[PDB]
DNA sequence: GTGCCTGGAGACTAGGGAGTAATCCCCTTGGCGGTTAAAACGCGGGGGACAGCGCGTACGTGCGTTTAAGCGGTGCTAGAGCTGTCTACGACCAATTGAGCGGCCTCGGCACCGGGATTCTCGA
DNA sequence: TCGAGAATCCCGGTGCCGAGGCCGCTCAATTGGTCGTAGACAGCTCTAGCACCGCTTAAACGCACGTACGCGCTGTCCCCCGCGTTTTAACCGCCAAGGGGATTACTCCCTAGTCTCCAGGCAC
């Protein structure tokens, strides 16, 4: 019983292409490869957060930190996407 | 109410914040900092879950293997600026024979 | 001894994975002497993570945590 | 022993069914598997363990994930030599190509 | 025009400092490329940080912060 | 050398981790047979590594010249702290609910297995 | 030559183990009144980069001997390689012992918070 992103990623594997099929090794490389990227964004904020006398992780750190590690066009949709996200929930509680 | 109902979120954006909480990261966690987490981690996986769609398409296999992702992640030069040192299991290498030898 | 258990034909094999045309003699025990030292140098991380954890079973997540560490990060057997 | 018998048939079912170098490069190129015999590389790295060792156990997919990991790091550094030996108008490759990307990466 | 800042000698002498003797032509205008591509994502990483700063000039230690993230650490300007 | 501001040092009281009893218990380590695909010994070779030559050219080296460019001054200019002052602002324990795991049961293309129609041999 | 019978090509039936779905559930996700505390703005100064150029000044631009060697051709020479043949241990299945991994938790012991007194530490 470990909190995995197993029926997470076949969620959002069911809403664009549902017609592929999903294996086990397949999806604990995926749930491994989103653990790897959140700790790693999640230390590059701490990062950016001791960094200069900020300790409360707003929006802004970690948009600085999705700028810094991503390449241009990965930073420019993250970025959309993010901001798309963050009005979608500070516009519905 | 979950968090991730008030924003039509599917990652754990109230188990992310736990996380971020007691993970010996910081001290603070802002209320539009999960929902950003879990905004481009949605956002990561839709783009390598359609890539991989697009590997099982071309290679007439309708399941998600290791080398489909493999050859997802080592064919972008952005996915190889992002996890260019990482590997994948049972994902084998690219097929390219030099030019030389040819 | 077990150093010349990865035979000549594993070593060819290898080699055609890496698309090489024609090998030399001299090759295949530089292999196996740089693959003994990569793996004294990613089996002592791996050990003084199964050491300090009071334990004696050298697990898949002491690897993949001794792989993170040393640059060569796996997917799928944790993290 | 429906088991052995299973095992049997799959064994004579292989046995009548499934039983200018260039072709090896792209047959092997597509593979996905593992390339390396598994128990004598389990014997080996057991006798590397018993140089910083007491009686440790092993995991069958810790060794797994080495000798992936030992694969990958392989095919890596022989790619990379490839480069370095065609440099030299060398088809054939040797010892010295591989010197230089063990030095040179560290 | 300031992509010619460095001259043909000074990568001469640069050559002699570490050993290289014999140079082609295309070596200065390559290293001019390789110093373009090289500068440009640690200056831009600065340019996060300075933005993370909110400010205008650039401190020293975003840029040793920026250094650090990249893999190239610097020793003798901060901690 | 001289020095005052302040983190460092430290004991007492709540209050949450440590390793020693305890017991499953699953994975493993060790060995016996077989059989088989892979490892090893050898042998002729030919195609690729390697020494040497032709050459010419382009950089090693030197010289007239410009060409920014460096060292030193100093005002102009505009960006980096710090103490007040006030607002947000994310966490703490608790009732209620929830949603993804433990273990179970259902489909479905792939490989193996049998008939309908067709072709081959002989007989009538 | 007819026809019956045996062989085979193609079409239809069926195991089968992995993907998909599901009931039970149970320690976490939600919300909440509050509460010490981060933190954002602002006077105000002070301090580091920028421009002009006073005054020098080595250094690059570019052209000219000249010969070292990169590229290509020619001959050499031999060492892995395809292939055949013999050996050999890997994989699989199976029998067996048992040993550390995992889970439960309690006194005890070491830490957060607390105030109190003192010796470090860059500036004069």
């Amino acid at each position: 019983r470990k909190e995995t992103y197993s029926s997470y990623i076949y969620k959002v594997l069911k809403q664009t292409h549902p017609d592929t099929g999903i294996s086990q090794k397949s999806m604990s490389i995926l749930n491994s490869f989103v653990n790897d990227i959140f700790e790693r964004i999640a230390t590059e904020a701490s990062k950016l957060a001791a960094y200069n006398k900020k300790s409360t992780i707003s929006a802004r750190e970690i948009q600085t930190a999705v700028r810094l590690i991503l390449p241009g066009e990965l930073a420019k949709h993250a970025v959309s996407e993010g901001t798309r996200a963050v009005t979608k929930y500070s516009s519905s509680t | 109410q979950s968090r991730s109902a008030k924003a039509g979120l599917t990652f754990p954006v109230g188990r992310v914040h736990r996380l971020l909480r007691r993970g010996n990261y910081a001290q603070r966690i802002g209320s539009g900092a999960p929902v950003y987490l879990t905004a481009v981690l949605e956002y990561l996986a839709a783009e390598i879950l359609e890539l991989a769609g697009n590997a099982a398409r071309d290679n007439k296999k309708t399941r998600i293997i290791p080398r489909h992702l493999q050859l997802a992640i080592r064919n972008d030069d952005e996915l190889n600026k992002l996890l260019g040192n990482v590997t994948i299991a049972q994902g084998g290498v690219l097929p390219n024979i030099h030019q030389n030898l040819l | 001894d077990n150093i010349q258990g990865i035979t000549k034909p594993a070593i060819r094999r290898l080699a055609r994975r890496g698309g090489v045309k024609r090998i030399s003699g001299l090759i295949y025990e530089e292999v196996r002497a740089v693959l003994k030292s990569f793996l004294e140098s990613v089996i002592r991380d791996s050990v003084t993570y199964t050491e300090h954890a009071k334990r004696k079973t050298v697990t898949s997540l002491d690897v993949v945590y001794a792989l993170k560490r040393q640059g060569r990060t796996l997917y799928g057997f944790g993290g | 022993v429906r088991q052995k018998r299973r095992e049997k048939q799959r064994k004579q079912s292989l046995k009548r069914v499934e039983k200018l170098a260039l072709y090896e490069i792209r047959k092997y190129q597509r593979s996905t598997d593992l390339l390396i015999s598994k128990i004598p590389f389990a014997r080996l790295v057991k006798e590397v363990t018993d140089e910083f060792t007491q009686d440790l156990r092993w995991q069958s997919m810790a060794i797994m994930a080495l000798q992936e990991a030992s694969e990958a790091y392989l095919v890596g550094l022989l790619e990379h030599t490839n480069l370095l030996a065609l440099h030299a108008k060398r088809i054939t490759i040797m010892k010295k190509d591989m010197q230089l990307a063990r030095r040179i990466r560290g």
